[PDB]
């Protein structure tokens, strides 16, 4: 299919940022898109196929290079706040009825004034309540991802040794902790029920963990506090009877 | 490969002194490449125009070529074509 | 608008059908219309193309009305699915270059059958390594909806629809926090029209 | 009614990236061209009635020709693997598609043929909805255009798109398209010996092309005695054409011309008058 | 008009 690297990535105004696409379908078109939140997909560049870029039609602020029939780079020259946005790359077959453009998993992109801006999420886990097991038999635990910036975040529960899906929800959305705010840090909530017998064994063990993509090892970092690299906090709890 | 049939005609019934065009009409070649000369007692017609490569059902090529003349009693009119499947160049005259 | 899609946000149950309106505008001869749907993880999903020179396109439980001379291309989804909540997509494709126009989206919430509503705010046991206090409203109905809170220290998520598999129990839920001390799961969601009948423990 | 394009796409190693050409027809009138050599290839018109469209049609037109060019050069590449064939030779695709024309203003049939050195290669079939493959190589294309559902791509523009635009180019040129010019006709008389002479009947500014000119002696039609030359442009976009045969002095008089014309009133029947 | 896209042989 089609491969984006990186997923994620935090910028500072500034700074150039290549993003990488591939894709093995032996197709000769494919396109950049970016998706700005709450927003469809605007077109960045439509590339036919491998060839010289046409420089009037790139927007400003972007360079494309089409780099052979597989590879396709967008590159971020110098980047500002207003580029912020998901940026996706596609490709498609020509000829017959089977156009539709296949995506790539996209690149999120967060440019911000100050990387001082950037904070990890706080993580905890709180269990469930005493009169939620008596009332339904039922055990709900909730983890909390709070604080973060940028809103880069993957969740999971992990359960005796396996990545769970059944019994979670997660908020397909990260809320604004200050709406009023571009830098605003972001929280994200879970839920994991589990029947009331599977909880209140000891020897159960539950884990929310966060990765969330920040700084690398390898950035400057001039602020008092720790540096806010890409990494993954977790909680967890165990089961009890009380 | 496939050698070009050649034809040499006026667009309109030639009369002596009277403007016209002079035609080569080069088709049923294969492949596409082709040198085809108007001639005017020997010496090559600069100016000859052409019309869009085409074919025909059976793949095999066409082309006319066409130039202004004024047709008199003595000079001489002929087309010469060259093609990947004649050894020498072609010349067929023009029979008013 | 260039492609207007008229839903910015649509609820609809388990197993009913719904309708997702598209209307374009082109002066091409040729275009194609196709439908995505967006995940969470922001993945793009395809679900169904409608070319210009074709008939009503259907694909298993998709289908386009290709109204063509009113360049409406209205997206039916059938027999609902808990997994098809996503963000739907319509997209127009002009001519060879195919370069798409997005509508802005529409969000659509499938909501579970509720047999046994129970609803209910619990406070849950608070995180040693957390000054944070956390209420969940949880087992309502699938006609409750949940409001953000009148309070800026307050925060309360969307409700979300768990299932548990092993029980064959699905159930809706919505979660807020507070650092402040005067904070109290009894008046959590009293921005929220919660059932008469919700349980306070 | 008919309405054609023919693409020409030519490799020519060492000298550049593969040329593409293409022409369309209405009926026997060329209304477009297309040629990738050109300095700043642009769609042109070669009929006066296509300058009926706006600039939008001609920017379009030629985004696909483009297109094209670049998709014919991934063609050439293709077969010459499937083939094995060096990278050192020249190779030709051609490819003539389009629609005819119903009574009813719809579809009667619709063409798709390619063809790889002046031999046929695929071919869609008359139910549009599958293909004749002529070798091996052909049935890759096949797989893969069976995959891609290029049938079902080429049936609806031949349903579709290719009528509604046939039917828009007869009615803008309809004063030049749907009327027809009869030819203009005479018999000539050469001897070729004491006892034989040729005689030659002509048809002349005729349009459109087809045409049925025969000689018949004693009322019998003399079709493996006559010479037939091809149809040719008068370069006007009507056509020229004569048929001669060679008939025995003082046979003359038992020979007539008959010449058959969408233009003409009624069929004519011409005879040598010295 | 064209048919809008060619497919490769």
């Amino acid at each position: 299919g089609v491969t984006q690297t990186p997923k994620f990535q935090v910028l500072k105004t500034g700074q150039s940022m290549t993003l990488q696409c591939a894709q093995d379908m032996n197709h000769n078109s494919m396109y950049w898109y970016r998706q700005d939140p709450g927003m469809g997909l605007r077109l960045i560049y439509y590339s036919a196929s491998e060839g010289t870029t046409d420089k009037g039609e790139v927007p400003n602020g972007y360079n494309v290079s089409r780099l052979n029939k597989r590879e396709f780079s967008l590159r971020l020259e110098s980047a500002a706040p207003s580029q912020t946005s998901v940026y996706f790359c596609a490709s498609r077959t020509r000829g017959g009825t089977l156009i539709e453009q296949y995506f790539g998993p996209g690149t999120r992109l967060t440019v911000t004034e100050d990387l001082k801006n950037v904070f990890p999420p706080e993580v905890a886990v709180f269990e469930p309540s005493e009169a939620e097991i008596s009332h339904t038999q039922k055990a709900t635990l909730v983890c909390l991802a709070t604080g973060f910036y940028p809103d880069h975040v993957e969740l999971s529960w992990w359960v005796n040794g396996k990545e769970v899906h059944s019994g979670v929800c997660t908020d397909p959305q990260p809320l604004k902790e200050q709406p009023a705010l571009n830098d605003s840090r972001y929280c994200l909530s879970s839920r994991l029920r589990v029947s009331a017998t599977f909880w209140q064994n000891p020897r159960n063990h539950f884990r929310c963990q966060v990765q969330f993509y920040g700084l690398s090892e390898n950035d400057e970092w001039t602020q008092d506090r720790a540096k806010p690299v890409t990494q993954i906090v977790s909680a967890e709890a165990w089961g009890r009877a009380d | 490969q496939r050698t070009p049939k050649i034809q040499v005609y006026s667009r309109h019934p030639a009369e002596n002194g009277k403007s016209n065009f002079l035609n080569c009409y080069v088709s049923g070649f294969h492949p596409s490449d082709i040198e085809v000369d108007l001639l005017k007692n020997g010496e090559r017609i600069e100016k000859v125009e052409h019309s869009d490569l085409s074919f025909s059902k059976d793949w095999s090529f066409y082309l006319l070529y066409y130039t202004e003349f004024t047709p008199t009693e003595k000079d001489e009119y002929a087309c010469r074509v060259n093609h990947v499947t004649l050894s020498q160049p072609k010349i067929v005259k023009w029979d008013r | 608008q260039k492609v207007t899609q008229a839903q910015s946000s649509v609820s609809m149950p388990v197993r009913k059908a719904v309708t997702l309106n598209c209307l374009y505008e082109t002066s091409w001869w040729s275009y194609y219309i196709f439908w995505y749907k967006q995940l969470p993880s922001k993945e793009m999903i395809f679900l169904i193309r409608q070319g210009s020179d074709e008939q009503n396109a259907k694909s298993g439980r998709y289908s386009v009305n290709f109204k063509k001379a009113a360049k409406s291309v209205a997206l039916t989804i059938s027999a609902l699915q808990l997994e098809d909540s996503a963000k739907y997509f319509c997209a127009l494709g002009e001519g060879g270059a195919q370069k798409l126009v997005f509508g802005q989206g529409t969000r659509l919430t499938i909501n579970p059958n509720i047999q046994n509503p129970d609803p209910a705010v619990y406070q849950l046991r608070d995180s040693k390594s957390s000054d944070k206090s956390v209420c969940l409203f949880t087992d309502f109905d699938s006609q409750t909806n949940v409001s953000q809170s009148k309070d800026s220290d307050v925060y309360i998520t969307d409700k979300c629809v768990l299932d548990m598999r092993s029980m064959d129990f699905k159930s809706n839920s919505a979660v807020a926090w507070s650092n402040k001390s005067d904070f109290a799961c009894a008046n959590a969601f009293n921005n929220s029209i919660i059932p008469e009948d919700t349980f306070f423990p | 009614h008919s309405m054609r394009y023919f693409y020409t796409a030519m490799s020519r190693p060492g000298r550049g990236e593969p040329r593409f050409i293409a022409v369309g027809y209405v009926d026997d009138t060329q209304f477009v061209r297309f040629d990738s050599d050109a300095a700043s290839p642009r769609t042109e018109p070669r009929a006066p009635w296509i300058e009926q469209e706006g600039p939008e049609y001609w920017d379009r037109n030629t985004q696909i020709f483009k297109t094209n060019t670049q998709t014919y050069r991934e063609s050439l590449r293709n077969l010459r693997g499937y083939y094995n064939q060096s990278e050192a030779g020249s190779h030709i695709i051609q490819r003539m598609y389009g629609c005819d024309l119903g009574p009813d203003g719809r579809l009667l049939r619709g063409h798709d043929q390619s063809a790889y050195d002046g031999k046929d290669y695929i071919a869609l079939n008359e139910d549009l909805s599958s293909w004749t493959a002529a070798d091996t190589a052909a049935q890759i294309t096949q797989r893969k255009w069976e995959a891609a559902r290029v049938a079902e791509q080429l049936r609806a523009y031949l349903e579709g798109l290719c009528v509604e635009w046939l039917r828009r180019y007869l009615e803008n040129g309809k004063e030049t398209l749907q009327r027809a010019d009869p030819p203009k006709t005479h018999v000539t008389h050469h001897p070729v010996s004491d006892h034989e002479a040729t005689l030659r009947c002509w048809a002349l500014g005729f349009y459109p092309a087809e045409i049925t000119l025969t000689w018949q002696r004693d009322g019998e039609d003399q079709t493996q005695d006559t010479e037939l030359v091809e149809t040719r442009p008068a370069g006007d976009r009507t056509f020229q054409k004569w048929a001669a045969v060679v008939v025995p002095s003082g046979e003359e008089q038992r020979y007539t011309c008959h010449v058959q014309h969408e233009g003409l009133p009624k069929p004519l029947t011409l005879r040598w008058e010295p | 008009v064209p048919l809008t896209e060619d497919a490769e042989l």
